RNA sequence: GGAUGCGCCUUGAAAAGCCUGCGAAACACGCAGCUGGUGAAUGACAGCUAUGGCGCAUCC
């Protein structure tokens, strides 16, 4: 068997007026006899449509707001659709997605697969990796919190798990804030029973790709 | 270019409510709309399809209604986990087009924050800065105050803060607030406070530790 | 997995154009026949044959 999947690739940080070419995988299906389309959201924003390709003629449509400066393409040899963007600006930072609009029969004009999404960020700004930091819990609602900040990196994105991904329940990882530095931090906290802290450990995984840091650091409460 | 416009821009509803959102095409469409649902920061995910067709899979509260160029996606009784942002979109002609989404958020009772107060660790110390770093765990509504203090001094100017995404199952926030200082600011004072104002609170909650 | 049975889709409309169903199908490309109905410019079709699919039920 081969799932339906679309995969993406090609985001990160580029300096304004370049180039930078997005890819999006397809597996389960054929590129060529399918519409593939690519949609972006500006940081806060709505869904912007950007550009689509026709099944079997491959004839290509686009966005006033891009029209010219990018260019959707397909490798039926690749099972890849391609969205070729250039002279980039701010206003084109976003995570792009790829879609695929489904069987007419089944479903319309609606995008019945989406890819994960992959963020382009247009700055003249350098990659710093984050710090991270432990929030350990204190001495002192019958549970305990505990987290680690995640400070001064850039660009977005920050992943965080605990554990490995073991833990999950009490979870929060709050949204980024972008310091007054024009650098951003984050926290991750969890919440999880006081009688635990001396015998569970607790150790969180923060992977920040665009500077290939990768750490693991255990949180535990203060000797004092 | 089509236009697609939706109303309201957000709303907030409790569980159970009937909610109806409306997406008005300036030019005709001819019921080639489909509507989406996504919840922040991932892929939306199809609901409904040629104006008024459920997709496979899509629980049956979710229904679509074509009139005339106006086009309304119903929830029969709404549900925790239908918080989201909700998008029409036309592709009767190119360009395709979205509406600019409306936010639903879902209305509870009221639920205060349990609050939490985090020093600065030692290794962040040794770096030049400190980070102070309160959490607010678990509330609504979403309107909070916190104030930071230090040696009973309130600060401006030097903190942020952010909100979690509404809990999928009990509807509740969380927020941090972080407050900046240099290590030097940082050992000069002795106590650090923040001060919580939430409706769920009668009075004020305070969280602080002693440095050292 | 094997049998059988039921249902459904496999357009409609014609000079042009426009609209519309199906073919993985918004543009481009492709879509056989019968009986009745409709059209003096109107999608308005009903029941089927053939060819390709798809779902449900029974049975071993
Ligand atoms: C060509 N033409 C046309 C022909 C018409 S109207 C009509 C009405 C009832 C029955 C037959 C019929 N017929 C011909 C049938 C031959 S066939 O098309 O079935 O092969 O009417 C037109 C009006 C405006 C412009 C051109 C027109």
């Amino acid at each position: 068997i081969s799932e339906v999947q679309l995969v993406e690739s090609g985001g990160g940080l580029v300096q304004p007026g370049g180039s930078l070419r997005l890819s999006c995988a397809a597996s389960g299906f054929y590129i060529s006899y399918s519409s593939i389309h690519w949609v972006r959201q500006a940081p806060g924003k709505g869904l912007e449509w950007v550009a689509s390709i026709s099944p079997y003629s491959g004839s290509t449509y686009y966005a006033d707001s891009v029209k010219g400066r990018f260019t959707i393409s397909a490798d039926t040899s690749k099972n890849t659709a391609y969205l070729q963007m250039n002279s980039l600006r701010a206003e084109d930072t976003a995570v792009y997605y790829c879609a695929r609009q489904g069987y007419r029969r089944r479903s319309g004009r609606g995008f019945d697969y989406w890819g994960q999404g992959t963020l382009v960020t247009v700055s003249s700004a350098s990659t710093k990796g984050p710090s991270v930091f432990p929030l350990a819990p204190s001495s002192k609602g019958g549970t305990a919190a505990l987290g680690c900040l995640v400070k001064d990196y850039f660009p977005e994105p920050v992943t965080v798990s605990w554990n490995s991904g073991a833990l999950t329940s009490g979870v929060h990882t709050f949204p980024a804030v972008l310091q007054s530095s024009g650098l951003y931090s984050l926290s991750s906290v969890v919440t999880v029973p006081s009688s635990s802290l001396g015998t569970q450990t607790y150790i969180c995984n923060v992977n920040h790709k665009p500077s290939n840091t990768k750490v693991d650091k255990k949180v535990e409460p203060k000797s004092c | 270019d089509i236009q697609m416009t939706q109303s309201p821009s957000s709303l907030s509803a409790s569980v159970g409510d009937r909610v109806t959102i409306t997406c008005r095409a300036s030019q005709s469409v001819s019921s080639a709309v489909a509507w989406y649902q996504q919840k922040p920061g991932k892929a939306p995910k199809l609901l409904i399809y040629s104006a008024s067709s459920l997709y496979s899979g899509v629980p049956s509260r979710f229904s679509g209604s074509r009139s005339g160029t106006d086009f309304t996606l119903t929830i029969s009784s709404l549900q925790p986990e239908d918080f989201a942002t909700y998008y029409c979109q036309q592709s009767y002609s190119f360009p395709s087009t979205f509406g600019q989404g409306t936010k639903v958020e879902i209305k509870r009772t009221v639920a205060a924050p349990s609050v939490f107060i985090f020093p600065p660790s030692d290794e962040q110390l040794k770096s030049g800065t400190a980070s102070v770093v309160c959490l607010l765990n678990n509330f609504y509504p979403r309107e909070a105050k916190v104030q930071w203090k230090v040696d009973n001094a309130l600060q401006s100017g030097n903190s942020q803060e952010s909100v979690t995404e509404q809990d999928s199952k009990d509807s509740t926030y969380s927020l941090s607030s972080t407050l900046t200082l240099s290590k030097a600011d940082y050992e000069k004072h002795k106590v650090y406070a923040c001060e919580v104002t939430h409706q769920g609170l009668s009075s004020p909650v305070t969280k602080s530790f002693n440095r050292g």
